[PDB]
């Protein structure tokens, strides 16, 4: 899937 | 600071009519809203009546008809002429007034542009 | 930790953002720590928190220091291209402490704005349901409220190890199907986090604007009637006087649509049948016969005007591509090309929304005029 990787 | 003075205060009978008086000293500009607020014992203090610069007054409903708020502008003080007092009348009477500096923001951390008095007796007999 | 194959693996990850991001979470840090300090030095200890208003400034600035102490975890995580070496634990924590800052400070900023206009409205009837056991409670409740909202972001963030570049990062995984993540968690943070609460305070500072004008614009009345009445004391033809009853008349119906005016419009129009007639000294007799340091602040338009406007500029990027973030998980949009756009303006966005946050304690103590004075003193 997607990758939320922001704070 | 802006000092509240009362005066008026007293055990008067049933019936009975009284004027109290709330003059705003130390302040260099005219007060905005003054008012008056009671303090009945064992119950929280409630407003009874308030008058702005312009006339418009607000009365509770417990003593609408009855008490009679007024003021001078010009010496900035306000009247609580009570008629017809109660016994559920009898509370410490306490004088408010909001009052702005010059060039006002309308923020304020401190007092929030809000004053009170020390506060007279009004005790009413049977 | 679990293994996960990212869908746009180049999404977000350019060497510009690499160094420009980290040392802007270094300024937002030194700038963050400096300005909530002193806000809680001033208020806190010099003035013992005296007001509601207070209370929520000192939160305020409170919940901003939280934040900032995760904040180098992030800067050090975008400079090392997005590797997460912190543990699972840390990053629960950090991504609380960023959801969690957004709803405290938000609805911080909504019931400081209610406070305003209860105050500035109604001064009278307010002040007794205005307390600071009121202030404290709201508070508490403020805490929960965004806790609970920052909920998601301590179950659900975990550390994934990305089998595309073999990367760990921590994340929210948006799986294609059988995810245990809610679906609209980016629509959490759009409505309750800002439509609602901005909605709140630009109706809040609306009330104060039309409450202002009101009595700004009452007291331009009286001032034209004085300002006239002397004009026509001092007026030497029929045309001074005529135009001097004529702005008397305009402003006497102004200032009746704010009740004994229509008797001063009345012998207002019987002065303006002399005037008209040729007769000078009868008209000014007129209004002769019939007819004052008040605090005001012309400037206050500006300053509710910023207020808002500091409130919508600062997290309307960050609100846009975090419903953007939303599309891409809901399948709306699957495209790579805009997950790109996207993951590369969300550490922008973060960079201007929480900055500004972070002034906010120290912007809204500066119109205290009590409080600028303690904090130049500590300055001097
Ligand atoms: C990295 C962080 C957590 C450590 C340092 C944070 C605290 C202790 C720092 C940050 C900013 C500092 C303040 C900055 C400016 C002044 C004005 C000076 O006239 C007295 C000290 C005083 C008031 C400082 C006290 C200490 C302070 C509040
Ligand atoms: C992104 C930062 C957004 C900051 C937006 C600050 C807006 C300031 C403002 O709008 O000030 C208006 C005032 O009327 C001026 O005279
Ligand atoms: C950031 C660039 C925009 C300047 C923000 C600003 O403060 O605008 C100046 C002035 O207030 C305009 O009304
Ligand atoms: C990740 O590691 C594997 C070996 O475990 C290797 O085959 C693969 O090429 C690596 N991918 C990179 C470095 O992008």
């Amino acid at each position: 899937g997607r990758v939320y990787y922001h704070p | 600071q802006v000092q509240l003075q009362e005066s008026g205060g007293g055990l008067v009978a049933a019936g009975g009519s009284l004027r109290l008086s709330c003059a705003a000293s130390g302040n260099i500009f005219d007060v905005d809203i003054m008012g008056w607020y009671r303090q009945a014992p064992g119950k929280e203090r409630e407003l009874v009546a308030s008058i702005t610069d312009g006339g418009s007054t607000n009365y509770a409903d417990s003593v609408k008809g009855r008490f009679t708020i007024s003021r001078d502008n010009a010496k900035n003080t306000v009247y609580l002429a009570m008629a017809s007092l109660k016994p559920e009348d009898t509370a410490v009477y306490y004088c408010a007034a909001v009052a702005y500096p010059d060039i006002p923001t309308y923020f304020d951390y401190d007092s929030d542009n809000f004053y009170w008095g020390q506060g007279t007796q009004v005790t009413v007999s049977s | 930790i679990k293994r996960i194959q990212d869908d746009c693996p180049k999404a977000g990850r350019h060497n510009y953002i690499f160094v420009m991001i980290p040392t802007l979470y270094s300024i937002i840090f030194v700038v963050g720590i400096f300005g909530n300090s002193l806000v809680v030095i001033v208020i806190y200890f010099y003035m013992k928190l005296k007001t509601v208003a207070s209370v929520f400034l000192l939160n305020l600035a409170l919940a901003d220091l939280c934040f900032l102490l995760t904040l180098p975890l992030w800067a050090v995580y975008t400079a090392m291209e997005y590797r997460w070496p912190f543990g699972n634990y840390l990053c629960k924590i950090a991504s609380a402490s960023v959801s969690f800052n957004l709803y405290a400070s938000v609805f911080l900023l909504t019931c400081l704005s209610i406070d305003r206009y209860l105050a500035i409205v109604h001064p009278m009837k307010s002040r007794l349901r205005r307390t600071m056991l009121v202030a404290k409670v709201t508070c508490i409740i403020i805490w929960l409220l965004a806790g609970l909202a920052s909920l998601p972001a301590i179950i659900h963030r975990n550390v994934f190890f990305i089998e595309n570049t073999n990367i760990t990062v921590c994340a929210f995984h948006y799986e294609s199907q059988n995810s245990t993540l809610p679906i609209g968690l980016g629509l959490t943070k759009n409505i309750l986090g800002f439509l609602f609460p901005f909605l709140i305070i630009l109706t809040s500072y609306t009330l104060i604007w039309k409450a202002l004008k009101k009595a700004y614009d009452l007291e331009d009345n009286w001032e034209t009637l004085n300002d006239n009445l002397k004009v026509i004391e001092k007026a030497d033809n029929a045309a001074q006087v005529k135009d001097a009853l004529t702005k008397m008349r305009a402003a006497a119906l102004d200032a009746q649509k704010a009740h004994g005016f229509d008797i001063l419009v009345g012998q207002i129009d019987d002065a303006l049948k002399l005037a008209n007639e040729g007769k000078v000294k009868e008209a000014q007799a007129a209004a002769e016969q019939l007819k004052k340091n008040k605090p005001r602040n012309d400037d206050i338009f500006k300053i509710i005007m910023a207020i808002v406007l500091f409130f919508f500029f600062s997290w309307i990027p960050h609100q846009i591509f975090t419903f953007l973030d939303v599309l891409i998980q809901l399948g709306i949009i699957r495209d790579c090309r805009i997950a790109d756009i996207v993951d590369t303006a969300m550490p922008i966005t973060i960079c201007i929304a929480y900055f500004n946050n972070c002034l906010n304690p120290l912007f809204y103590g500066f119109l205290g005029k009590k409080f600028k004075r303690y904090f130049l003193q500590l300055l001097k």
